[PDB]
């Protein structure tokens, strides 16, 4: 992609785009929608604590961002663009399953549901490291709690996965930029 | 109703009506009595601080644009254009001498002038008058160490004013720690809650934290965390309550310069606290310098609210009775190694941004608390706020304004509902004068 | 709209206008002079058999806990904190001796008393009055066989004379057969229709069934399906409708036992029907014996419908004018055996339950009926309830109440709108009797 | 709100209050003062030319079944079954010579009369009077040129006097062409805007299209694109505008024969425009047969659009104060070929339609400035509609109705609000009458 | 999955996760997602008849249901946790799809539409019954009518399949708890 | 299908049925979604030009109708039964594409955000055309912009794709008949 003739792709995109554009490897998008719909399992039936175990790597960042709305313009204007709804390091994704798990979160009374839809899944081993895997997904995360309280999410995830302990690829790095500005769905209280 | 008369509030605010929280016809005439009468944050010289920097913020339900002018100053006018009623900014920040409509093509500046208009002269000749054709300013706009306030109100009193025995508490964290940064952008969720939920909450309940907060005391392992699920009382002398004439109030906790951040901080910030505060002794005092780092759970009328030292910054903008739009922003220490405000600004939105697991404990407690206000059997109920009545105090020789000398109660509340009823029931600020010239004394009875 | 002179409904019941399905103001009138005067279906004993058994349910807007006391009666209370209002149970069912609030931890008892609060000794000392902080109870609960009631207002007639000439039809199902069961949990879906358009359609509308459901009639094979698109009318003698002073009313289909259930459940119910109806002719007289294995559409005032035989139960709980969530229970006699009873309850939500193919049948009709009294040209239009009107009798040697003695017709809507209209334009109950001393006379005019 | 002596326009329709595009009640007040008195666009004969044919319309927020009779005659009624109020008609288009409610089943016929209740004999014997039963009618049903309209009151002019001095403009395209044809299905999409937005937008508005339409003008390479970002202003006599006393008003851009059709259509309609304009020289004159091939932006009051030539046709369907249902049709000459009939609807539909790259450009525009109406600081605000002001004329030798001799003003909002105001403050057509009886005078002051 | 450990965790849901972290084929993954889609063109389309005789076995238990909101502490209040929303043999959705194509069923005309979304395919052979395949799925499921009625419904399945007439694999038993308790599209009246 | 007997089924539905149950290549399935799930992500990111030149063919026909409701007896009434929202050919496309990407396009000011989940796809080579490849798939498209503006699209496609310049396979055929009657999305500026 030039980004000066398509003027509204921005460099990131371009650059992620490129990754998956060159070495196809069917196997490998196999491998990755294995391990997201395993993941998205674990995680729609509240099992955080394994999700912890078998997909989450011990040097994570897990990401997700909200973008200030700034002019297509602009050009001047250079303060902090984003802020981060997550920016979660091993330990810090520890304490939120924990308060996930305490018998004294009240909110969690009666039991959460949740449904997970991953879609448009693509993989690539990165260049520089063949033990790296970028993986990237969509998806739709339907929460229903309460009666009728009921809150869609909608995002792209971009994953870098690793094998770690017993070789058991696990999640390095998710990032997210969220599509939506303001909220209008209670909260973020989910793992995208 | 007739809001002239009607009881929403008793006296010495010791209870409200449920239907506070609920009805759309007051929701309504809090737009007039409220939100268009009073001072209403709008950001900080951090985030607009070169000329031409502007922002947009929501005054009540209106929306405006708040301009860094040549000179330095900051006006704000309404996001509206003159001509048709388009929405002039689509944006939340920039810069810009100006802003042009997308509709019909009428140029405003930066000082809100109407400065070019498409094809002036084949269309208009010299009979547009442009000079009476600006951007619909607000009145009122003023700083408080660096956070600009709005009033669309030209008879308001000055912001330091209003902020009355609140700022004294405040000074010491915003003033004199050599002053404070605000780290945008804000998150920005909607909860279905009324306003004033939230906004009584953050001015004078430390009675729900050890229960709503049980699960993050317990799991974020942070300094108030001996509290989880009311495992222990605060010793006497943790803190005290604080409440003042047009509304503002606070809860001290004695010493929590750490917050409501999780261990991985506590070290770091307790020692960052500490050595300011030895400075600060020879400067404002003991007693002051102790406040700076001390955990102040502040709302600043109407909707404004705050948690010092964990830095917490939050808008309650309304929408409807049951439907309230949070801001939440961070608040840094200037001084504070560039690394610990990044840090700091983080833990600020993972307890209490959008996915904040300590504001998502309080979710449902505020949204149905606000909508069993619309329901039939509830709205003629008494809400209670009588916690500690009885043993506040007004002139203490060292802590200004109505106080109870107690960590926990309901102080604050009461004066914030004071003045919520005198404002609801003056078509003006002279009434509401009128109806608070004994405020301190209606708060310290029996 | 002043709703002492407005006439809603026209003399005799004969037509109501469009409006009453469409108008915000008059739903809103109706919390007050419908849902907290009159008796609103709670629970069954079944569900909440045990001490400190309790269950969640609406009452109008309001939601009420309802709960089994330790000596065996039922009280129920708003489920709203008496603090500061926040809803105090979320779950629908369960078994507890109190309930905690989770935003300040105050502790109510399933009696509803307030038993504890955090650190009283310490906070409130000995000045928080708690025998005047008990949850706010509903005024009266009482029991027609097990199916357990409650009415906001002290004022009200006991359940038994509230049900009028009602009682006599439902007696031999819901006392004489031994006695029946609700089989929860309910299903729970919103339609966007007024709650009164499935509560006339299930007080007195026989005329809809062959149209209507001519799809479910022809492919569910059930016993009344010689009707599928109007292919036969039933014959003389084939049913009757009643209805009564307080506006309680019903459709009779003589024999129909087996109702909506496909030709799976009919043989077995047929048999079973006829053998307990050979045992009540001994005890209730013949005509009653039939009664009780007669098919009943019903609708207990306002908002509880039923059809006995098919043992479809419901609420049709009030949302807004054109909004309604509608809970759907089985009902099963107590001596059926397990197995029955398990397919009985699997029928009635396969037929009228949220994915009830029957039910899915009135959907159209009954929103857009509502709907359309949203709009403008008809809002002061009549919607028409005469026919059989010049044929009812009162007081009639075997079949009590005002009674049309044909299988279709639309003597239960008079009823029910007559009392509808009672209440609307009256202040209380005392009110409601001056204007009902004449009601069956009205209804059997001409 | 006292809609007598409020005045929302000011005189000579200079301004308007930002309220009328957000405030509900004022909402409701145009059912009755606006859309139940006026004349409302229903169909066109193209779309039910055989007897039996029906489409369903809005007229307001009423919905209404119009057919064509027997006789040639097309009659309007009420979507409503006038037993119990459910909607009769659940599609937008079809043949038939009747309509059976799916409720109880009554039959009505194309001409709106109770043909058939399902067993009537047995049932209501020979009491029920289907003579007083038939549909609601629609008053006043008429057609120009094809074009069918109705109108709920009987006291309204007849249409063609109600078009008063647009007719004239009309006639050119709408009959000396041969005639028009409307080419369905519609377009349907809701925006959220108040419909007078996108009305005044059609009725008057070309200031706008240089700058709101910049991307479409330099993408699309249409006939009026040399104005993209207001490059370059229409030369003078470029076109006029105009406007009359019922409140419908237009803009005429001479000989814009292609309207917004991009390159691809452009050489083809220049060719065919020109060609007949030839031809309509010796017949109606060289001024109006420029006329026909002159682009049109015409309102016709209070809520039916369309652009000649470029071939778009609007209804601006009344939802609430900020929600509208737009819909889209084509209109093409009825002796074009029809290959190019067809890419001519396509092309109304790529450039106006659902997708349409134009209309989207309006959104923002539209939506933002309706919402604004409803914020508390803007509500008492004055929209302007000034331009040209002092330069109208009335009863000039060439050109009917008060008229801007220029392709650039607003000399049509203002007699487009002019009349709203005049029938907001009336109760009828008599008192709209007394209050137009100066009208042209009013608009062309100073 | 350990449930004591990870609190929120359903005994009946760490055994359906258990089926397919064991033997992954990658071959059957692919069946399952044809047989899948393939069911829900089917279902889209309205062709209920060619369904029934495709897709659905003699055999089957066609089941959705709807669970009552109880503490997640209740451990005393044992009374019927759900009710059935659906709980059909063939014979019972035979009338179901009887009742869909019936010329007097009203409220399908005008005709409906359907799209249906499925996701996350997981499948496993049963150990026991090697001729009984167990897949997971969800689903978004679209529903507009009337001109503005639009109601989506979202689930997870797990269904069981096997091999019918003609060597064809058909639908056994489907299992939804449906994760919203009050329904906010109307009715529940579409084939999950 | 026999749409004599599955009543609810267009003969245009049972069409397109019957050439997917036949010949099934699990290949081609393959390389159908990863043309799709590309093509989703160049629409996603809003690079336009590269979706025109890498995915769409210069014989384009692009349709998206809008059909009117009509009743389901109706056998008489023979007026244009749909609209075109769009019927683009690939000059009528790249108009679309300038006007998405002109600097003076106030409504892509703040930048909007697309996120496209694709589902059920299945792919059938043409019987005559052995070049022609049929792709049928489903669409969940999510457009957020200006703070709490949401718009969800959902619709099935059905596509013609063929090899082009360079032996790419691009899109010659896209039809879609969108299920919504009344639009609930402000517009349908997107493409499907
Ligand atoms: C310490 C966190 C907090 C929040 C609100 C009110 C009081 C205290
Ligand atoms: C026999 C089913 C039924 C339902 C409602 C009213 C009457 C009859
Ligand atoms: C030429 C397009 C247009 C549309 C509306 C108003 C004026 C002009
Ligand atoms: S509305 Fe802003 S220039 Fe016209
Ligand atoms: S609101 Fe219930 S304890 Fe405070
Ligand atoms: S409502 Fe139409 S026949 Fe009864
Ligand atoms: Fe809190
Ligand atoms: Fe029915
Ligand atoms: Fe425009």
């Amino acid at each position: 992609i030039n980004i000066q003739e398509d003027k509204l792709v921005s460099a990131h995109d371009a650059e992620e785009i490129l990754r998956f554009f060159n070495c196809h490897d069917s196997a490998l998008q196999q491998e990755a929608t294995t391990l997201l719909t395993q993941e998205a399992h674990l995680l729609d039936i509240q099992a955080y604590r394994a999700w912890l175990e078998h997909c989450v790597g011990s040097e994570v960042q897990y990401q997700v961002i909200s973008r200030e709305l700034r002019a297509a313009s602009e050009r001047r204007y250079k303060l902090n663009e984003a802020m981060n709804v997550y920016n979660e390091n091993f330990q810090q994704l520890k304490v939120r399953v924990e308060h996930q798990l305490d018998p004294q979160n009240w909110g969690n009374s009666p039991k959460l549901r949740f449904t997970r839809f991953i879609t448009n899944v693509q993989a690539a081993m990165d260049v520089n490291d063949k033990e790296l895997l970028h993986i990237r997904s969509n998806v739709i995360l339907h929460r229903a709690r309460r009666g009728n309280q009921v809150d869609v999410f909608y995002a792209a995830r971009e994953d870098k996965w690793k094998r770690g302990e017993g070789g058991v690829r696990k999640l390095v790095q998710r990032f997210v930029d969220y599509p939506e500005r303001i909220l209008q769905t209670h909260n973020l209280m989910v793992f995208l | 109703m007739n809001y002239n008369n009607k009881i929403l509030v008793s006296e010495s605010g010791l209870s409200q009506k449920h239907l506070i929280h609920g009805d759309e016809e007051l929701f309504q005439h809090e737009l007039k009595t409220i939100f268009a009468r009073n001072w209403l944050f709008l950001t900080h010289d951090s985030l607009i601080p070169a000329p031409g920097d502007y922002v947009t913020a929501k005054m009540g339900i209106d929306e405006v644009i708040v301009s860094r002018q040549n000179d330095g100053s900051i006006r704000a006018f309404l996001n509206v254009c003159r001509h048709r009623g388009k929405t002039l900014v689509s944006v939340e920040a920039g810069n810009a001498k100006g802003f042009v409509c997308s509709y019909h093509g009428w140029g405003f500046g930066s000082n809100g002038e109407l400065q070019s208009v498409p094809f002036e002269k084949d269309l208009y000749g010299e009979s547009l008058n442009k000079k009476c054709l600006g951007l619909k300013e607000v009145a009122r706009v003023e700083s408080f160490h660096g956070f600009i306030y709005g009033c669309f109100d030209q008879e308001a009193p000055p912001l330091m004013d209003y902020l009355g025995d609140a700022a004294w508490y405040l000074e010491p964290m915003f003033k004199h720690s050599g002053g404070l940064e605000l780290v945008g952008p804000p998150g920005k969720v909607v909860i279905k809650a009324n306003w004033k939920a939230p906004a009584e909450n953050f001015v004078g309940d430390a009675y729900h934290v050890g229960w709503t907060h049980a699960s993050s005391l317990r799991s974020g392992e942070s300094i108030f965390s001996s509290l989880a699920g009311n495992a222990a009382l605060p010793p006497e002398g943790a803190g005290l309550q604080m409440t003042s004439k047009y509304g503002s109030g606070m809860g001290v906790l004695w010493d929590g310069y750490s917050g409501v951040h999780s261990a991985d901080l506590v070290p770091e910030l307790m020692a960052f606290g500490g050595a300011k505060q030895e400075r600060l002794n020879k400067e404002i005092g003991d007693v002051r310098a102790r406040i700076y780092r001390s955990h102040l759970n502040c709302t600043v009328f109407p909707n404004n609210s705050m948690l010092t030292c964990s830095g917490v910054f939050k808008v309650w903008n309304p929408i409807d009775a049951n439907t309230t739009e949070v801001w939440t922003y961070a608040i840094v220490e200037k001084d504070m190694p560039e690394d610990l405000k990044r840090r700091l600004a983080d833990s600020v939105q993972r307890t209490f941004g959008p996915a904040g697991f300590w504001e998502s404990d309080d979710n449902d407690n505020m949204e149905t608390a606000s909508q069993n206000g619309k329901k039939y059997q509830s709205r003629d109920s008494d809400l209670l706020s009588n916690l500690g009545f009885g043993e506040d105090v007004y002139g203490d020789a060292v802590y200004p304004g109505v106080v109870g000398k107690s960590a926990i109660g309901e102080t604050s509340y009461r004066g914030f509902y004071r003045a919520y009823q005198a404002h609801v029931s003056s078509s003006n600020w002279a009434e509401f004068e009128h109806a608070s010239s004994t405020w301190h004394t209606e708060l310290t009875k029996t």
